């Protein structure tokens, strides 16, 4: 009362997965995610710029992805600050498309439960997904510690809706996010960003399709938070 | 069954713009 920021005087940052499915199985029947490419390359840079040791793997399956991250939380993040993911893909609440088929994203993020990953203690663990939640559209108007605690999940939309994204400019959620990032990714708290950016899908943003059915459709972004304090990418 | 939705169930639509 006061009461602040999260600690960020490591050696590093910290490690930054990037996830980043094109192509799917025929089995799925799913599209490629044209653009995706231009998304995960600017997320690239961003995260790099915040001091993010960034890695890119490519159209992964359901157990590519599990045990990636399994691992993730078996190395040791003593010397790190904190831990980052970007999912990119199809989705479906709760659900993250894999090259195979699908994996609930619960079982992809509980590898880093305080009680699971020991290095991450009282260390923001951030999850980026880029991915539908469900087909509706927005048509339009007008001591001891949780091992549940310190998460962050910045959906790019709301539970049961779908993520737009442009072929050439890349998804929306992703395009907003590189931009604040890049403008203040080292100057405001992550609540503010991703408010900020919040704002921007929700304002700079609105569909068009020549099919009437999926025009000027708009889109509002989902942060989840369970972060005890305020995080700076700056020491 | 509606192509409508196979397009969205198959994450086929896209922005456009």
């Amino acid at each position: 009362v006061p009461t602040y920021q999260y600690n960020m005087n490591f050696e590093k940052l910290g490690k930054c997965i990037i996830i980043n499915n094109k192509n799917f199985d025929k089995v799925t029947g799913m599209g490629v995610r044209n653009g995706t490419d231009k998304d995960a390359e600017a997320l690239f840079k961003c995260f790099r710029s915040l001091g993010f040791d960034v890695i890119v793997y490519n159209d992964c399956s359901c157990a590519k992805m599990q045990d990636l991250l399994k691992k993730a939380s078996e190395e040791d993040h003593t010397n790190a600050a904190c831990f980052a993911c970007i999912l990119l893909s199809h989705g479906e609440e709760n659900v993250i498309y894999g090259k195979d088929g699908v994996t609930p994203i619960k079982d992809l993020t509980a590898h880093f439960r305080g009680d699971r990953c020991k290095t991450l203690l009282e260390k923001p663990k951030l999850f980026f997904i880029q991915a539908c939640r469900g087909t509706e559209l927005d048509d339009g108007i007008q001591y001891k510690i949780p091992v549940e605690a310190d998460f962050l999940f910045a959906y790019s939309t709301v539970p049961g809706y779908y993520s737009w994204r442009s072929p050439g400019r890349g998804s929306w959620f992703v395009q907003a996010l590189c931009s604040i990032l890049e403008e203040h990714g080292k100057d405001l708290e992550i609540m503010q960003i991703l408010t900020r950016v919040n704002d921007r899908v929700a304002r700079h943003f609105e569909s068009q399709s020549d099919d009437p059915h999926f025009h000027e459709k708009k889109q509002i972004p989902c942060v989840v938070s369970m972060l005890t304090k305020e995080l700076y990418f700056s020491q | 069954e509606t192509h409508a939705d196979y397009l969205l169930r198959t994450g086929q639509v896209v922005d456009i713009s």
